């Protein structure tokens, strides 16, 4: 659910 | 069935402004992050700007590299992404792509367009001169003959060269364009059987859309 | 900004083989590296994201791994559509940044160029210019040197050398070399030679014409 920059 | 179609590229002089569009289809536009990325002729990909989805309030991020000169925006009803480009300079010449994220990693580019070419230059829209390249002077041997066309002094890119021929399978090389004396030159070759040439017609057809020019040049022996 | 160093810049391989590309970031990007394929005529394709996750539509023969600064992409059991350009991209922080690319080209047997020389056309001479053209066609590998001589003296200024991308059909390269003169200079000289030097031979392939012949 943390897939990087957003 | 996702499609992204950029438009609005073309020739501008330094100092002015240009706006590009990207028509999105095949997905729920408002659910996704949209970006612009550019790629100059010889260079690296360069991310420019991103605009977030409805859930994040459509906020933006920009590369400081372009010194604030570009503004990204979205027309949500029409599913169109825009890039407004101010204070254009020659170094902005590149193919400009729009891109959409993958639905999870919001800063990745799952879908891209084919791009639109932006040219910032002092040179003016100019049609090509087309010169035939055929044997005639000195040796003439072999079971295959190589012919060509030199396409010189046009601006901006691009041109397309189409050879006919027909039935015979030939073999064509299209050489990428290079600047010289402020204008582009490119060339193209084809190889045909000696048994066909010169009695059968060979023509290079050169299209330059920017100037609305098409030149059909017949190859004749020297 | 995160600088990413992608290596090697060039790879040659054949279908069924495996290659590896490395990408090293100037500072930690956690696990957040993506990989793309670029091919003329096609739109860019996302292969992997978050270092090791396959994007939908990417075959299982693509493998990625790494964390912090050092990452790797491996493509095993290569297929024709894999011969293309590859880029990595960090997606940990803004600005989003890319590696400089790796060109994965198709291996084939070495081949010497077929060399053809062309005088300025009557048409160009009429318009007032003069360009001499040499095609170096259907050779492999890509590296080749061309040398022009006029009346036996090497000439460097005014030369435009353009390479094709690798041929879709036969996997060779071709290069066009154009020596642009002026009408008066062309008329002052009789002998024009282009000399191609390629790894396939210690001897250059020489093509010439002399205006005193025709």
């Amino acid at each position: 659910t943390d897939h990087g920059a957003e | 069935e996702v499609n992204l179609v950029e438009s609005g590229g073309g020739l501008e002089q330094s100092g002015g402004s240009l706006s590009l569009s990207c028509a999105a289809s095949g997905f729920t536009f408002t659910d996704y992050y949209m970006s612009w990325v550019r790629q100059p002729p010889g260079k690296a990909l360069e991310w420019l700007a991103l605009i977030r989805n409805k859930a994040k309030g459509y906020t933006t991020e920009y590369s400081a590299s372009v010194k604030g000169r570009f503004t990204i925006s979205r027309d949500n009803s029409q599913s169109i992404l825009y890039l407004q480009m101010n204070a254009l300079r020659a170094e902005d010449s590149a193919i400009y792509y729009c891109a959409r994220d993958n639905g999870a990693a919001r800063a990745t580019f799952a879908y891209w367009g084919q791009g639109t070419l932006v040219t910032v230059s002092a040179a003016k829209t100019t049609p090509p001169s087309v010169y035939p390249l055929a044997p005639g002077c000195g040796d003439t041997t072999g079971s295959s003959v190589t012919l060509g066309c030199l396409v010189k002094g046009y601006f901006p890119e691009s041109v397309t060269v189409t050879w006919n021929s027909g039935s015979l399978s030939s073999s064509v090389h299209t050489f990428p364009a290079l600047l010289q004396s402020g204008l582009y030159t490119m060339s193209s070759s084809v190889t045909v059987p000696s048994s066909t040439w010169p009695s059968q017609t060979v023509t290079c057809s050169v299209a330059h859309p920017a100037s609305s020019t098409t030149v059909d040049k017949k190859l004749e022996p020297s | 900004d995160v600088q990413i160093t992608q290596s090697p810049s060039y790879l040659a391989a054949s279908p069924g083989e495996t290659i590896t590309i490395n990408c090293r970031a100037s500072k930690s990007i956690r696990k957040f590296l993506a990989w793309y394929r670029e091919k003329p005529g096609k739109t860019n394709k996302l292969l992997i994201y978050s270092g090791s996750t396959l994007q939908s539509g990417t075959p299982s023969r693509f493998s990625g791994s790494g964390s912090g600064t050092d990452f790797t992409l491996t493509i095993s059991r290569l297929e024709p559509e894999d011969f293309a350009m590859y880029y990595c991209q960090q997606h940990n922080d803004y600005p989003l940044t890319f590696g400089a690319g790796t060109k994965l080209e198709l291996k084939r047997a070495d081949a010497a160029p077929t060399v053809s020389i062309f005088p300025p056309s009557s048409e160009q001479l009429t318009s007032g210019g003069a360009s001499v053209v040499c095609f170096l066609n259907n050779f492999y590998p890509k590296d080749i040197n061309v040398k022009w001589k006029i009346d036996g003296s090497e000439r460097q200024n005014g030369v435009l050398n353009s390479w094709t991308d690798q041929d879709s059909k036969d996997s060779t390269y071709s290069m066009s070399s154009t020596l642009t003169l002026t009408k008066d200079e062309y008329e002052r000289h009789n002998s024009y030679t282009c000399e191609a030097t390629h790894k396939t031979s210690t001897s250059p392939i020489v093509k010439s014409f002399n205006r005193n012949e025709c």
